């Protein structure tokens, strides 16, 4: 059972995908690859659909003002928002995820952009 | 003189076609790398850096790291200069590690381990906390590969 999707991400505004009525014991697989631009894929899975924008924005708020160590603050926030996630598990910066369905019900898949730095003259997430 | 370069080695056991130089891999392996039986060789390098008023940001590039390797670094100021920030990113700028201030807060240290087939690392040292023109602050930077004893090296910089 394989399905394809294509989309566009603008300024860290993610896209939700619905997985209606999965059964306990199923295994979900995900992979997200960049096909244009400077996008850095990120994927997460959760039960109740809530917009991560408000929570992820505080990570950019903290790093922009201090040291804060982004890789620490992002992991802590992600481990709360999502039941499972992956940043760079694939070829390059592409993500890949394996997730065993805990119980019976429906879940949501979140695709979007992570917080990264892409400069060597100065640090700016 | 001696010579330098890369090479391809084909070994055969009771396979007379090897001496032709065209033997394709077959059968079950019989030989292995000898260096894997012992401990790796450490490489250590120390440099002195200065952060001027207009040069408060400095970056350095590291040689390629093989999978399984380890990377350590530490910074210690010469005198009363304030402790700068330390972080580690790849060639594209993706963050990988951040510096930790020790309980005796006179130095900052960093650590990392290699997972990918080829890793290219860049070390960032910056003191642009604000806009103060401190002047001629100078720091000592110590780096090593497969050298967990950088705290007390003892030996002079060894290896490449």
């Amino acid at each position: 059972r394989v399905q394809h999707f294509t989309g566009y991400i603008e300024d860290g505004r993610g896209i939700f995908y619905s997985l209606p009525d999965m059964k306990q014991g199923d295994i979900i697989y995900a992979s997200m690859q960049n096909t244009g631009g400077n996008l850095d894929p990120l994927v997460g899975i959760m039960a109740e659909e809530i917009d991560p924008a408000v929570s992820l924005g505080q990570v950019l708020e903290k790093a922009l003002a201090s040291e804060n160590d982004l890789i620490s603050e992002l992991t802590a926030v992600a481990d709360r928002i999502f039941l499972g996630w992956d940043d760079d598990g694939g070829k390059g910066y592409s993500a890949s995820l394996e997730f065993t369905i805990p119980r019976d019900g429906t879940y949501h898949i979140f695709a979007g952009s992570t917080i990264t730095n892409q400069r060597l003259d100065k640090f700016q997430p | 003189t001696y010579t330098t370069g890369s090479f391809q080695l084909i070994l055969g056991l009771n396979a007379p076609q090897v001496i032709s130089g065209e033997g394709e891999p077959e059968g079950e392996v019989f030989a292995s790398l000898a260096s894997l039986e012992i401990k790796p060789e450490a490489h250590v390098q120390e440099l002195e850096i200065r952060l001027d008023k207009d040069t408060r940001y400095l970056t350095q590039h590291t040689r390629n790291l093989q999978p399984g390797d380890t990377f350590h670094a530490l910074v210690e100021p010469i005198g009363e200069a304030p402790l700068p920030r330390l972080r580690l990113t790849d060639s594209g700028g993706k963050p990988l590690a951040f510096g930790l201030i020790d309980q005796p807060g006179e130095s900052v240290e960093l650590n990392y381990t290699c997972d990918q087939d080829i890793c290219e690392l860049v070390v960032h040292v910056d003191g642009t906390d604000g806009q103060k023109d401190s002047g001629e602050a100078v720091y000592r930077l110590l780096v090593g590969i497969n050298a967990p004893n950088l705290r007390e090296s003892g030996q002079t910089p060894v290896g490449s």
